[PDB]
C-alpha cells in the first residue's frame, strides 16, 4: 500500500546540525538538504475514506 | 551509505507473493541517482503512512 | 601497486612524466607475472621430463 | 562558476551540478587569472583527449595562505576542519586570486570561515552548524562566554593587507572517472564509427587499440564499459545512438 | 508535527534472519559471465 | 659537482600567475600553446620577479 515514505538522515536530528530529507509526497520524489526542525513522529495520512 | 561526502542508493523493485519473513531468494540492486548531500549520518527514521 | 590495472586507463589519464611512475609497476608487476609462470612451468616441465 | 559575481563561504559551499555540455577550458583565457592549478589524479594535458562523468565545482573564497591546505592528505582551519579532501581523490584544484572585487575599504565580513570544531569529520562534508563550541568543561547552553566561543569568524579582507591575507577563489573539480557513463565532454570533434578494422578508438576518454563489432549484449542505463577477467575494457556503449 | 501518537505499543526488538540480500553493484561497470 | 653539454637559456617574461605552468605535463596560455616543455625534459626552471 506504499507505506514507505521516506527517511530522515541526520546526526542529532535536530536543528543544530544538516540533514538530510528523503520523502515523497505521491507526486514528485523530494530530496532536500536543509536545516530541518526534526519532530518526534513523522508521517504522511490520509484521510476520511 | 556516505563515505567520503557521497551518498550512494541503490534501488531494486520485484514482485514478490509473501506473508511474513523474508524471503530466501536473491536480486542485484541497482543504482538510482548520486546525491552529493555532504552531511554526517548517525542516526535516522523511517516515515509511515 | 598503481592506481589501476588496466594499460590503456593510464594512456587515457597521465602524462608521460606521471605514467611512466605508473606503467613500470604494470610492466613490473607483468613481468614478475610471467617470472612466475614460467618459474612455475620449468618446475612442472622438470616433473614431467 | 569560474566568473560569478558573489561565492559562498568555506563552511557553507555552493556544489553545482555541471552536466551535459562542453568543458573548453580555452574560454577562461580570455579572462585569465588562475595562481595555482594542480591535478593530482589525473594530468592537464589529457583534458580536451579524456573527459569526465559527474563534474562537481567547489566554489569558495578562502585566505590566500591556506591555498595549499586544499589537496588531499593536508591540515588547516580549511583542510582539517570543514572542507576536507578524500585520500583516493582524483580531481582538479583551480584557485586565483581576488584581490579586485572581493576587497572592501571598509572590510568584506560576509565570507566567513570554522575556526572551532569538534571532531575531524568527512570528506567533502558541508557544515551549516552555528552551535557554540565548548572548548573547556563546562557547558556554554548556546551563548558567548568563559571558553564558550562562536566558531564562525572573518578575515580581514582589506585592499591594503598582505598579499597572503588577501582573499582567493578557488573552483575544486571532484568526478568519477573511467567506470561511469560521461555526460560534459570538450571540444574535441567526433569522427565516424568503423566496424570491422582494427582502429584507435576514442571512447568516453578511454583510448586504445581494438575491433569494434556488433553484440548481443544489453547494457543497463546506469552502465557504460564492459571488462574481462584481464580487466580491460572488452565492450563500450555508444553514447550518440543506442 | 510536535503531537506524537497515543496507540504505540511497546514491543520487544526482535531479530530477523537474512538469506542472501545486501548485494549491489559496486560500480557503473558491466561485467559479463565472470567472477569478481 | 656535475657538469652539463649543450645549455640552452630560455629567457622571456610572462604574468606572474603562470609561472606554474612552466612544467612539463601541465597546460594554460603559455604550457599548451605556444611554450610547451618536452615530456622527457632533465632540465631546470629558474623564475623571479
Amino acid at each position: 500500500s506504499n507505506i514507505i515514505r521516506g527517511w530522515i538522515f541526520g546526526t542529532t536530528l535536530d536543528s543544530k546540525t544538516q540533514s538530510l530529507l528523503i520523502v515523497n509526497n505521491a507526486t514528485n520524489v523530494v530530496i532536500k538538504v536543509c536545516e530541518f526542525q526534526f519532530c518526534n513522529d513523522p508521517f504522511l495520512g490520509v484521510y476520511y475514506h | 551509505k556516505n563515505i567520503d561526502g557521497y551518498f550512494k542508493i541503490y534501488s531494486k523493485h520485484t514482485p514478490i507473493n509473501l506473508v511474513r519473513d523474508l524471503p530466501q531468494g536473491f536480486s542485484a540492486l541497482e543504482p538510482l541517482v548520486d546525491l552529493p548531500i555532504g552531511i554526517n549520518i548517525t542516526r535516522f527514521q523511517t516515515l509511515l503512512a | 601497486g598503481a592506481i589501476s590495472s588496466v594499460l590503456n586507463d593510464i594512456l587515457s589519464r597521465l602524462d608521460p612524466p606521471e605514467a611512466e611512475v605508473q606503467i613500470d609497476r604494470l610492466i613490473t608487476g607483468r613481468l614478475q607475472s610471467l617470472q612466475t609462470y614460467v618459474t612455475q612451468q620449468l618446475i612442472r616441465a622438470a616433473e614431467i621430463r | 562558476v569560474f566568473n560569478a559575481t558573489r561565492f559562498a563561504s568555506v563552511y557553507a559551499w555552493n556544489r553545482k551540478r555541471i552536466s551535459n555540455c562542453v568543458a573548453d577550458y580555452s574560454v577562461l583565457y580570455n579572462s585569465a587569472s588562475f595562481s595555482t592549478f594542480k591535478c593530482y589524479g589525473v594530468s592537464p594535458t589529457k583534458l580536451n583527449d579524456l573527459c569526465f562523468t559527474n563534474v562537481y565545482a567547489d566554489s569558495f573564497v578562502i585566505r590566500g595562505d591556506e591555498v595549499r591546505q586544499i589537496a588531499p592528505g593536508q591540515t588547516g582551519k580549511i583542510a582539517d576542519y570543514n572542507y576536507k579532501l578524500p585520500d583516493d581523490f582524483t580531481g582538479c584544484v583551480i584557485a586565483w586570486n581576488s584581490n579586485n572585487l572581493d576587497s572592501k575599504v571598509g572590510g568584506n565580513y560576509n565570507y566567513l570561515y570554522r575556526l572551532f570544531r569538534k571532531s575531524n569529520l568527512k570528506p567533502f562534508e558541508r557544515d551549516i552548524s552555528t552551535e557554540i563550541y565548548q572548548a573547556g568543561s563546562t557547558p556554554c547552553n548556546g551563548v558567548e562566554g568563559f571558553n564558550c566561543y562562536f566558531p564562525l569568524q572573518s578575515y580581514g579582507f582589506q585592499p591594503t593587507n598582505g598579499v597572503g591575507y588577501q582573499p582567493y577563489r578557488v573552483v575544486v573539480l571532484s568526478f568519477e572517472l573511467l567506470h561511469a557513463p560521461a555526460t560534459v565532454c570538450g571540444p574535441k570533434k567526433s569522427t565516424n564509427l568503423v566496424k570491422n578494422k582494427c582502429v584507435n578508438f576514442n571512447f568516453n576518454g578511454l583510448t586504445g587499440t581494438g575491433v569494434l563489432t556488433e553484440s548481443n549484449k544489453k547494457f543497463l542505463p546506469f552502465q557504460q564499459f564492459g571488462r574481462d577477467i584481464a580487466d580491460t575494457t572488452d565492450a563500450v556503449r555508444d553514447p550518440q545512438t543506442l | 508535527q510536535c503531537v506524537n501518537l497515543t496507540t504505540r505499543t511497546q514491543l520487544p526488538p526482535a531479530y530477523t534472519n537474512s538469506f542472501t540480500r545486501g548485494v549491489y553493484y559496486p560500480d557503473k561497470v558491466f561485467r559479463s559471465s565472470v567472477l569478481h
